[PDB]
């Protein structure tokens, strides 16, 4: 997250770190979502790949026990189909991962909530990004959670030529593009937080930013849409 | 080939620790892809990225 500032430890209990096997130890690549004891909700483009990953629940600093963590692994990933690594503006960029061990439920560590299908926010509302991820151009992955406040810029606005044009589609949510706070580098997979009646909805799954830099005006960083997708969510779910 | 191809990054945000050879400076060297789009200049292990192309 670059332009923000360090979370309260645990104020934000549904972030996970998704990190994949390095010798015997692990290495933190992308954020994720937790949204049953056993299921988290993170990018496609994360984990489509050939990696064995663990998910640390109740994380704040990377490279630090606290107390607060449960570290459990990856029994299955369920890639949304449609998902196309070449092509990222097309969309669906979602999976799903099973846990190879449910984790426990505390203040600590709590089931991100997701928004009512279609659920479509109001242009400049008010949701904030967290991660890992880098906090400048050319920097290390951050020691401690970031956040950032990041408003959503509407399809409407987003869409137009200054903006994003046809790379983004109304199965994503934009926010931000103010040149001073935006995702970077490790946050992909993460929430985009929005207090929306009265509790913090996750409705974004960081995706992806201009080429040009993480942090560009009238280039806001691009999230999956979660409302859209709750039927699917559900679905696999039930199934696997 | 592909070890003339450009570095590229991409779009996305995730963390991804690559190598890729270096035009201007001749050496396999380590970068952050972004986690998709990527090309061919763009291996998973240095061992790769020397084999590949050096």
């Amino acid at each position: 997250v670059v332009g923000g500032t360090e979370a309260q430890r645990n104020s934000w209990p549904s972030q996970i770190s998704l990190q994949y096997r390095s010798g015997s130890s692990w290495a933190h690549t992308c954020g994720g979502t937790l949204i049953r004891q056993n299921w988290v909700m993170t990018a496609a483009h994360c984990v489509d790949r050939e990696l064995t990953f663990r998910v640390v629940v109740g994380e704040h600093n990377l490279n630090q026990n606290d107390g607060t963590e449960q570290y459990v692994g990856v029994q299955k990933i369920v890639v949304h189909p449609y998902w196309n690594t070449d092509d990222v503006a097309a969309g669906y960029d979602i999976a799903l991962l099973r846990l190879a061990q449910s984790v426990t439920l505390n203040s600590y560590v709590q089931l991100g909530v997701l928004p009512r299908a279609g659920t479509i926010l109001a242009n400049n509302s008010p949701c904030y990004i967290t991660g890992w991820g880098l906090t400048r151009t050319n920097g290390q992955l951050a020691q401690t959670l970031q956040q950032a406040y990041l408003p959503t810029v509407d399809y409407a606005i987003c869409s137009s030529s200054s903006y994003w044009g046809s790379t983004v589609k109304n199965s994503m949510v934009c926010a931000g593009g103010d040149g001073v706070r935006s995702g970077c580098q490790g946050d992909s997979g993460g929430p985009l937080h929005c207090l929306v009646n009265g509790q913090y909805a996750v409705h974004g799954v960081t995706s992806f930013v201009s080429r040009l830099g993480c942090n560009v005006t009238r280039k806001p960083t691009v999230f999956t849409r979660v409302s859209a997708y709750i039927s699917w969510i559900n679905n696999v779910i039930a199934s696997n | 080939s592909i070890c003339s191809e450009p570095k590229k990054v991409g779009r996305c945000l995730g963390y991804f620790p690559r190598f890729y050879f270096d035009s201007e400076t001749g050496k396999c060297t380590p970068f952050i892809y972004g986690g998709c789009g990527g090309n061919g200049n763009n291996f998973e292990t240095l061992h790769q990225c020397r084999a590949i192309c050096r």
